[PDB]
RNA sequence: AUUCCGGUUGAUCCUGCCGGAGGCCACUGCUAUGGGGGUCCGACUAAGCCAUGCGAGUCAAGGGGGCGUCCCUUCUGGGACGCCACCGGCGGACGGCUCAGUAACACGUCGGUAACCUACCCUCGGGAGGGGGAUAACCCCGGGAAACUGGGGCUAAUCCCCCAUAGGCCUGGGGUACUGGAAGGUCCCCAGGCCGAAAGGGAGCCGUAAGGCUCCGCCCGAGGAUGGGCCGGCGGCCGAUUAGGUAGUUGGUGGGGUAACGGCCCACCAAGCCGAAGAUCGGUACGGGCCGUGAGAGCGGGAGCCCGGAGAUGGACACUGAGACACGGGUCCAGGCCCUACGGGGCGCAGCAGGCGCGAAACCUCCGCAAUGCGGGAAACCGCGACGGGGGGACCCCCAGUGCCGUGCCUCUGGCACGGCUUUUCCGGAGUGUAAAAAGCUCCGGGAAUAAGGGCUGGGCAAGGCCGGUGGCAGCCGCCGCGGUAAUACCGGCGGCCC
């Protein structure tokens, strides 16, 4: 990059998160901006050929993916590029199957079976919020998207909250807050995929981050930084977890 | 020779079946295309003419083969998913 | 810096021309009926290295070396090189003959399929001998325990045959 | 099928070679070289149709055809020097043109023309230039000689009938017959003398018509020659060039050349072979050795025609070697032997304690080599290219 | 294998250096049967010079034309269908190559931006109202040796320009809704100004028409994502036969400029800043992950694969664009080289091949977009010397061959004579393999047939006290030393040793 931005991406230099043969090419793709970030999201064409295994070559799964038969979040994806991220939802319609995108316990993407009640609802955890024109709150999220809300509403949410959204119709049916007793599960670093119960917060000055003592079944307690858990229910999950 | 299915696997997304197969043949060289559809279209009662064999391969020091095939519930479909390199190899079409 | 290069798997001597090394090597050549020195040079760095990880792992402590003990005492005793109660000691008491016993050529030899050394190392070449229902070439493979009786004629072989002429002159021994 | 037959010009220093040469192609060439001598020998194809164009009735005089596809001149110098020259150009053409000035009369180096013809069984027809240089002559754009006659005086026509009569007189002690093209009537034993005149133009359709009808009457079958056979031709000369390498310049007479075949080529010291990598066309009606107009590449090429070649490994070619196209062993073995009875017309002497000389070609190496032995000076060392360190 | 052996004396014990014995890299003598795998092959000297071909396109669902084929009525025409260029859109700033410069915030690592930009993509909230204009293509006439280029006629758009509204930016006065560790930030209300959007466009069905219904699209705002810019602490070469260095230099106040902070640059006010814990200057060098070697502690290297930096003959400088002061885009100077009709006009392979030059030192002017990816497109698809497939090569590593058995004889290791056996390898076929081939792999027919060299031979250091030549000559010798007519040491034969 001595003129512009890159384009290209070599197996070698991919992100450590993706299941893929480092040695067998020279290239990869290079994902498209969108939701998420690259440290936890992969393209939808390693999703088509490469996990599930409905299509052998890349040509072929363009085909697959041209015709419709993909649904993220319950919306159509045609992009080849498209990254698919933690917690999304994979829908395909005609084979009636649904799967959830989850971190491993080594850090790598895996996709959960789940069933076909439970695959209308997302969760989103609060990244950010703030006040927009008219004097409106704005919500942004984990993965990119935004909700507006009323002036009235505004103490119903704050940071490090989740909140449960039906999609595709993207409306609110449910909010769980952060604080002693809350369910989570941890989406990085080395507790990875570990869950369990709130035990204390605590509190550094100088813009360090922010620290959290969690509980697992077993009684062992274990801290991990507080963006890196997620809520997912008020003492028991709300979805379905491995 | 002697063939035994391994695994026969539905794609409802592309609309195919997908079969592997070994073909036991000690003493023998290794079986030509045509037998082997022949041979695997008798045993599943399948139309030949939208039949494909992907491959036919051998081992070092084994009696055995391993093959691999595809077979489509319809012809135009066929066509417009397979390359033109294997419709011609396998005889399905004339080249140009 | 630099990419990688592939090394060598053997370990030549420090010096080339010693009396006893060279009377005592010429033992095993003759009797094992190699081909050159580096075929027996290979084997002799196959079992320094499995005493370079006995003494180093009788030393240690810790979580990763019960782990790695375990393992090598199952991979040492999954080739036969070991009673299946055998101890990390009983590692440094190996010897070179131990690990030229377990040759394919020899073990074909043992097992009557052939009155020579070298009529075993024909036979193994041209094809003639399976392992495991699978043809194999290679006089030098070590042979697992768990397979060393389907070692057998190949089922194409002239000499899957009772009546075939050399295979009574082997039986005649 | 008929190959175009291959002419070569002979005579003496400023007699007029290359002038006739660039009238038939209507170039200016004699002006380009330094000193008014042409010492590079060069192949020209002449296409029929200008031939076509340049003659008129005439050709109805006699019962033939113009069924020629064209005409391949080559150039020769004449200076004292360039023997070897002269001797390649003598041995390789199918037909020759001496061409000798009436007022010098006789020079050394056309004694020896007519001797190298002589021993390569060359049929010859003979020509006559600097006829303006008569008094009373009226010059005319392009005209023959039949027109151009009545248009003179009695003095002119008896000078010309005494200098012609002197010349014929001449080869007659050279133990030849001669008489007029026009004034004679066999043509099997008696030769014919065109004056032309390189200046004006005056007579070239004669001498022009008269090649062309004469090939096929002494021998035509060895003009015939298979489409589809394997190629066969000889090396005119060995020169460097600017991003191909070492290359040759050949005379394709035999068979078909295509790219990428195997061709056998007598080396210094022995055979020598190689894939073609490049071949090379000169445009039409374009000197060989003077680039005017960009070369065409071409794929594949048709006897006869003269062609570059460039390929591996032929800085040790030999000047004036066969080459014979061979796409198997065997084929390339029967080359071998083939080429192993060919004999090496030029060998330099060396005495390991001489002069360092470089040229560009090896027949300017060939000349210089001679020179320098004329006057009793040893060589050390001689070969092709620029002066290196 | 955490090691020793020869050499100073008539003999001895030391100090000390030289040599032998091991591994790896480059060049090279002689000699070579086979297969597999891999990140190997003009890096060291010349970041020297280069003929020819190829290495970057794509969209007919943005727009008017030309040509051809059919159908209806056709005097006309209207249709469908397929080609071709032009206008218009996106891309060409990535990918590929080399290591000259550079001892520096260049690079590694931990942090920061509350001091900043971002076309393509994702989510939510809004908008698409009214006018005008030229021009290529095409027709007429051309100029010039060519490179290029002139005038007149007519035409369209998702082309260009106005007007409105939304919107953005600056400053002054109030209010306290948000995030955060902390507000020169966000939000609300007044007031003075400046700048200032858009394509309801295209395709298909139901439509008698009216008009829907999908598909792809245009503009504004808030946030993200992606790709970057800038800043700090710490870490890693040699020289004192280089000791003082700096004067926009170090800091302050007021400005300019920038996407943004800053002596980055100005105007004024001071006398600071660095240094024997090595400043300044000189030498050599792209940095790292790593690689070679060694019991380890260490010592040496940093071409090939990945991540960062820099360059496009040397030196300076601009246009377009989201992004460049742009390798296959522009301008000047210096220096080479090419074509001219002599008036002028062009070109730099450190891309893939190929050539010359320099050297001890390095390959085919090949086949394919089938795989992996990228750009374009609604899609089917199209292009790609990237990448994939082969060709040449004692590049690295792994697995094999050059026969085996029985009975006799022999100088009993080995050689010979009889009788038998096998076919890895070799020769000829069928299948499978491959984009197509070639290798490889499974079968069939023939037959021990087709296959061993290099160094050493007095000690170190394994191996001859044999024969013939030469005669302090010729020669050998890493070191110690041999050769002076009875040479285990030189040259050759026959033996023998190592690999
Ligand atoms: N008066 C006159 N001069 C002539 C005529 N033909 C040629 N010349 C002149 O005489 C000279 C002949 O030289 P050139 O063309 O070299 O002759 P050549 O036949 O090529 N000989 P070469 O190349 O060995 O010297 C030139 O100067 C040319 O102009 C002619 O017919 N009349
Ligand atoms: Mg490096
Ligand atoms: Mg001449
Ligand atoms: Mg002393
Ligand atoms: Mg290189
Ligand atoms: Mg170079
Ligand atoms: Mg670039
Ligand atoms: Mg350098
Ligand atoms: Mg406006
Ligand atoms: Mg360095
Ligand atoms: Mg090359
Ligand atoms: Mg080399
Ligand atoms: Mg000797
Ligand atoms: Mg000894």
């Amino acid at each position: 990059a001595r003129k512009g931005p890159k384009r290209h991406l070599k197996r070698l230099a991919a992100p450590t998160s993706w299941y893929i043969e480092r040695k067998a090419y020279k290239w990869a793709v290079r994902p498209r901006p969108g939701p998420h970030n690259m440290r936890t999201s992969i393209p939808l064409l390693y999703i088509v050929r490469d996990y599930l295994g409905y299509a052998k070559t890349a040509r072929e799964a363009r085909k697959i993916l041209n015709e419709g038969k993909f649904l993220v979040d319950g919306r159509v994806r045609k992009d080849y590029k498209f990254p698919v991220g933690i917690m999304d939802v994979v829908s395909i319609p005609e084979t009636g199957e649904h799967y959830r995108v989850l971190p491993n316990r080594i850090g790598k993407l895996i996709l959960h079976p789940i069933s076909e009640e439970e695959a209308n609802i997302k969760p989103l955890r609060i990244r950010n919020k703030r006040m927009v024109k008219g004097a409106k709150i704005q919500l942004n999220f984990h993965d990119g998207t935004n909700h507006l809300i009323p002036l009235s509403e505004k103490d119903n949410y704050f940071t490090s909250y989740t909140v449960l959204m039906k999609v595709p119709e993207r409306e609110i049916l449910e909010v769980l807050p952060f604080e002693k007793g809350a369910y989570v599960f941890v989406t990085q670093g080395k507790n990875v995929a570990r869950k369990g119960r709130i035990v204390e917060i605590k509190k550094f000055p100088m813009g360090w981050p922010d620290v959290v003592t969690i509980e697992d079944e077993e009684g062992e307690l274990f801290d991990t930084l507080k963006e890196y858990a997620f809520v997912v229910g008020r003492d028991k999950p709300r979805i379905s977890l491995p | 020779m002697e063939i035994k299915i391994t695994e026969v696997k539905e794609n409802k997304l592309i609309g195919r079946k997908e079969i592997y197969f070994e073909i036991y043949h000690p003493g023998e060289p290794t079986p030509s295309r045509k037998d082997v559809k022949g041979k695997l279209v008798a045993m599943l009662d399948l139309n030949p003419e939208t039949t494909v064999i992907q491959y036919i391969r051998s081992y070092f020091g084994s009696y055995k083969s391993k093959g691999y095939a595809k077979y489509y519930y319809d012809k135009d479909r066929m066509l417009y998913i397979e390359p033109e390199y294997i419709l011609i190899r396998d005889g399905i079409i004339e080249k140009k | 810096g630099d990419p990688k290069r592939q090394r060598k798997k053997y370990e030549t001597p420090p010096h080339p021309w010693i009396k006893e090394r060279l009377d005592r090597e010429r033992v095993l050549m003759d009797k094992y009926e190699l081909k050159n020195k580096k075929e027996l040079w290979k084997h002799e760095t196959q079992l320094k290295n499995f005493r370079r990880r006995a003494r180093r792992l009788l030393a240690a402590r810790g979580k990763q070396a019960e782990i790695e003990r375990e393992q090598l005492l199952a991979r040492l005793k999954r080739l036969g090189l070991l009673p299946e109660d055998a101890v990390l000691d009983d590692v440094l008491s190996l010897t070179i003959e131990d690990i030229l016993e377990r040759r394919l050529q020899t073990i074909v030899y043992k097992k009557g399929l052939a009155r020579t050394m070298r009529q075993a190392r024909q036979l193994i070449v041209h094809g003639h001998i399976e392992v495991n229902g699978q043809i194999i070439r290679s006089p030098s493979y070590l042979v697992l325990k768990e397979e060393e009786d389907t070692i057998t004629y190949a089922r194409t072989s002239p000499f899957a045959n009772p009546q075939h002429p050399e295979r009574m002159m082997i039986e005649k021994a | 099928r008929i190959r175009q037959p291959i002419i070569a010009v002979l005579g003496h220093v400023d007699h007029g070679k290359t002038t006739l040469l660039d009238r038939i192609r209507k170039t200016n060439v004699a002006a380009k070289e330094a000193g008014g001598i042409t010492q590079h020998i060069g192949a020209t194809e002449v296409p029929i149709e200008v031939v076509k164009k340049i003659a008129g009735p005439l050709i109805k005089l006699w019962k033939a055809e113009i069924k020629l596809p064209g005409l391949l001149f080559i150039d020769t110098p004449g200076h004292e020097a360039f023997t070897s020259l002269r001797a390649r150009g003598g041995s390789l053409a199918d037909l020759a043109v001496l061409v000798v000035d009436i007022n010098e009369g006789f020079q050394p180096q056309t004694i020896e023309s007519i001797e190298i013809l002589r021993k390569y069984r060359t049929p010859f027809v003979v020509a006559a230039n600097k006829i303006d240089r008569i008094k009373g002559w009226v010059i005319e754009e392009d005209e023959p000689f039949l027109m151009n006659i009545k248009k003179q005086d009695q003095r002119a026509v008896q000078e010309l009938e005494t200098k012609l009569w002197e010349l014929i007189g001449k080869f007659y002690e050279f133990g030849f017959q001669a008489n007029r093209f026009d004034r004679v009537q066999n043509f099997t034993r008696e030769l014919a003398i065109v004056p032309i005149s390189a200046k004006y133009g005056i007579g070239i359709a004669e001498l022009l018509v008269l090649i062309a009808g004469l090939s096929q009457r002494y021998l035509e079958e060895k003009l015939k020659i298979e489409v589809e056979g394997p190629a066969r031709g000889t090396i005119l000369e060995v020169r460097e060039e600017p991003g191909l390498g070492h290359t040759i310049d050949v005379i394709i007479y035999d068979g078909t050349l295509h790219k990428d075949d195997t061709i056998v080529v007598g080396g210094k010291d022995k055979a020598i072979v190689t894939k073609i990598r490049a071949l090379l066309k000169p445009k039409p009606l374009d000197e060989i050795r003077d680039p005017r107009f960009r070369f065409d590449y071409v794929d594949e090429v048709t006897a006869a025609a003269g062609v570059k070649i460039a390929a591996p490994g032929l800085e040790e070619a030999l000047a004036g070697s066969p080459v014979i196209a061979a796409p198997t062993p065997e084929d390339v073995e029967k080359a071998k032997q083939e080429i192993l009875e060919q004999i090496e017309r030029v060998v330099i002497s060396t005495d390991k304690v001489g002069v360092i000389v470089k040229a560009d070609t090896l027949g300017s190496l060939e000349a210089l080599s001679k020179e320098l032995q004329e006057k009793e000076i040893p060589i050390r060392k001689a070969d092709v290219g620029n002066v290196s360190k």
